């Protein structure tokens, strides 16, 4: 009835919820704790360790045992006996991690991204039996036919499509079970974009790999030949903390600044209305006065949450997916404050292909 | 259940117009004119203020082979009884009755860096024929229109992509206004 003090989940764009108008929902005596969004679907993990799925399901990516789109966030009841902790949503698949030590996947599998040892699609969650309780999963990520799981002790495993080097496995075309992708240093963050990926090491270095097009690997030209192995982006001098990868762009959070690179024809690099591409990292000068605590990318837009719970978005405005709440949509070329959320603290965000999902709590 | 999420409570009677993107031919005069640095696109719909039907941002003039992307979308209410005058404006247009002879005209305008209206210049026009949507019975996404020079209204200088969701409503308007 009344929106709880702990807040609500707001959906923007074509999320398949509330007929693609700005939607809102919450849970009875429970709260979201993790959001993820893929190209056309979304996952919410709750504080009581339940998983709720919604969006397109034409590949079985919701894990709900059919292939028809689902309008409403729907609990994956099959997983109720386990404590779901994380999910990631790729283009047509979903990964889930549980506290007991199991990782499961569902959806499209044409390049082996489910990690099940074959390439047959699934429409319910299947276990990836490589992972056990000795893999304490810190983060999951999933791009277009690609998957990643990062452990607390800093090991990174990736699987699915390597057709452009995007899981960092050199000349192998794809793998159907997890493989450790190591450059010999512990990893603290990973992001699978559509056709490229990146990770950040615990000592603050950024490595990028995958399709060497549109500037999005952020590397000087002489290194683009080696795009199938993770390579250091040395042009960022200070310690990197996060990375998020989109369709044709990458966004990087350092202690000092936010940097972007790749192609931003719709504004998603946030570098203004004259510069739409950069093959080397450039600082978003525009928000240098805010402390950014969290970065997120969809296929063609970008979201930033500040340390006080303000959110700024930029890039492709179609369907209202920028989360700005205007009735007339438009591309935005610099970070723009979601002033529709000024009476809230924004706590989590995930960005998808045509949509975005926000968890925000009212000031009162 | 209470695996239940709580959802609080919350047309062929509307048209949506999107100005998607544009490109210029390299030989067009606008491409060699150094004074023309950035452009926006507008149209005028019945009595809506022009400020509501211009792309809210101006973008750098494209280089050869480049497109710029506005994605500016506007939903226009055409409720059968509150929006009579807008519906009749559209009817006259379908019958080729307006100044532009049955076309919705988009204007591409050069915006000085200082944004002074008195130095804006119309760079070209693109015309969209409404009757075609009525006849075809459907909406084309990223329909590409020639942008034509203001000098003769005929020589192409570029291409403008637009998407209208309008077939359902033009069809309801045509029905209503010929016999109701
Ligand atoms: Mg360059
Ligand atoms: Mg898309």
């Amino acid at each position: 009835e009344l929106m709880p003090d702990s807040g609500a989940v707001f959906t923007f764009g074509k999320s398949k919820f509330a007929e693609n108008n700005p939607g809102k929902f919450w849970f009875k005596n429970d709260v979201p704790v993790h959001l993820s969004c893929g190209d056309e679907h979304s996952a919410v993990v709750t504080g009581n360790n339940k998983l709720y799925m919604f969006g397109s399901n034409n590949w079985g990516q919701l894990g709900l045992g059919s292939k028809s789109a689902i309008s409403k966030p729907t609990c994956v009841k099959a997983l109720k006996p386990e404590k779901v902790k994380l999910a990631a949503c790729g283009r047509n698949h979903t990964l889930v991690s549980t506290e007991g030590g199991n990782v499961y996947a569902t959806g499209g599998n044409n390049e082996g991204q489910l990690g099940l040892g074959d390439t047959e699609e699934r429409n319910t969650f299947h276990v990836i039996s490589f992972f056990t309780s000795e893999h304490k999963i810190k983060q999951l990520s999933a791009g277009s036919n690609t998957s990643a799981a990062l452990t607390e002790d800093g090991r990174l495993f990736m699987w699915g499509d390597n057709s452009e080097g995007q899981i960092g496995l050199k000349n192998v075309s794809n793998v159907c079970v997890p493989q450790q992708v190591t450059i010999g240093k512990p990893v603290s963050w990973v992001s699978c974009g559509y056709y490229h990926s990146a990770f950040v090491t615990t000592d603050g270095e950024l490595y990028v790999f995958g399709e060497p097009e549109n500037g999005k690997l952020g590397l000087p030209n002489q290194l683009l030949g080696n795009h199938r192995t993770p390579q250091l982006v040395s042009e960022i001098p200070e310690k990197v903390i996060q990375v998020a990868c989109g369709g044709e762009h990458t966004v990087v959070l350092t202690e000092n600044a936010v940097y972007t690179f790749g192609l931003g024809q719709f504004g998603q690099l946030g570098l203004g209305t004259f510069l739409f591409e950069t093959s080397e990292p450039k600082v978003i000068e525009n928000i240098r006065d805010q402390t950014i605590s969290y970065i997120s990318c969809g296929e063609n837009h970008t979201a930033l949450i500040t340390d006080i719970g303000l959110m700024y978005t930029f890039g492709d405005g179609r369907h209202g997916k920028l989360g700005l709440g205007l009735e007339n949509f438009t591309n935005h070329f610099i970070p723009t404050l979601c002033s529709n959320f000024l009476r809230f603290i924004v706590k989590l965000v995930a960005c998808g292909g045509c949509h975005m999902v926000v968890f925000a709590a009212p000031h009162r | 259940d209470s695996d239940d999420v709580i959802v609080p409570p919350m047309d062929s009677e509307k048209m949506c117009i999107e100005i998607v993107s544009l490109a210029f031919y390299p030989e067009a005069e606008v491409m060699s004119d150094e004074n023309i640095k950035q452009v926006y696109v507008e149209y005028k719909f019945y009595d809506l203020p022009l400020s509501e039907t211009e792309t809210p941002v101006s973008l750098r003039k494209p280089r050869a082979g480049e497109e710029i992307h506005f994605h500016f979308s506007k939903v226009i209410d055409l409720d059968p009884q509150e929006q009579q005058g807008r519906r009749r404006f559209l009817f006259d247009m379908l019958n080729g009755q307006d100044p532009d002879q049955g076309h919705l005209k988009f204007t591409v305008v050069s915006d000085p860096l200082d944004e002074e209206k008195k130095e804006c210049e119309e760079v070209g026009y693109a015309y969209l024929q409404l009757w075609q949507i009525l006849e075809s019975g459907r909406d084309i996404l990223e329909q590409e229109l020639d942008i034509v020079s203001p000098e003769d209204l005929a020589t192409p200088i570029g291409r403008l992509k637009v998407s209208l969701q309008a077939a359902a409503v033009l069809h309801a308007i045509y029905k209503e206004m010929t016999e109701d």
